[PDB]
């Protein structure tokens, strides 16, 4: 897994632990979604992303993972009881 | 939290009173204050993730999501950070995108 700045200060911030995202993956995926990223979305290289991604963990608790570059792409915050998932998610 | 989830901020200064780094929900008018506060700050920003307001709820879309990684002499670099950083939510805007988390360094 490739964790990078932003998801690391995202973590303490939306209840997510090191162990708690290292147990969600290990747990096995429970559906799928997809990392589409335009380049101007990620400087300063700009290279943008068009690939599958896995989901992993539940509604409300789950983390999503770019199938090629093994890039944690969303977290999702487990202080907001109402947290809306992603609609590219697509469970089972 | 120091803050309402079921709330869609539209005040930049509350982001910074109520701690809302990586979490508060913020109207594309407040994210763009919360930008400039950070530019003022010295502050890094990390992060933008865009999504829509359901009145109430926040759906976050990943194809929307910002990151700039900071390298180690960043301090010259801020405002290059906080010119792309703004530009990305006007673009967002013209997308149809209606609330945004920011992350922050801090």
């Amino acid at each position: 897994l490739k964790i990078d700045q932003k998801i690391r200060g995202q973590m303490p911030e939306r209840g997510w632990t090191e162990d708690d995202i290292k147990n969600t993956v290990s747990n096995g995926a429970t559906g799928t979604s997809f990392d589409k990223r335009s380049p101007k979305k990620t400087p300063p290289d700009y290279l943008g992303r068009n690939d599958p991604a896995t989901v992993y963990g539940s509604p409300g608790k789950y983390v999503v993972v770019n199938d090629r570059t093994g890039e944690v792409t969303q977290i999702s915050d487990k202080t907001d009881p109402g947290w809306v998932d992603d609609s590219r998610i697509q469970w089972g | 939290k120091l803050f309402e989830h079921t709330v869609l901020y539209d005040s930049g200064d509350a982001f910074f009173e109520l701690k809302g780094n990586a979490s508060m929900k913020l109207s594309p008018k407040a994210a763009i204050e919360v930008c400039n506060e950070a530019a003022k700050k010295g502050l890094w920003i990390l992060g933008i993730d865009g999504g829509h307001w359901l009145n109430p709820g926040f759906r976050i879309d990943s194809s929307a999501s910002w990151t700039y990684d900071m390298p180690e002499e960043y301090k010259s670099k801020i405002p290059e950070n906080n010119r792309l950083a703004i530009e990305n939510i006007k673009d967002d805007i013209e997308n149809g995108y209606t609330a945004f988390i920011i992350t922050l360094k801090m």
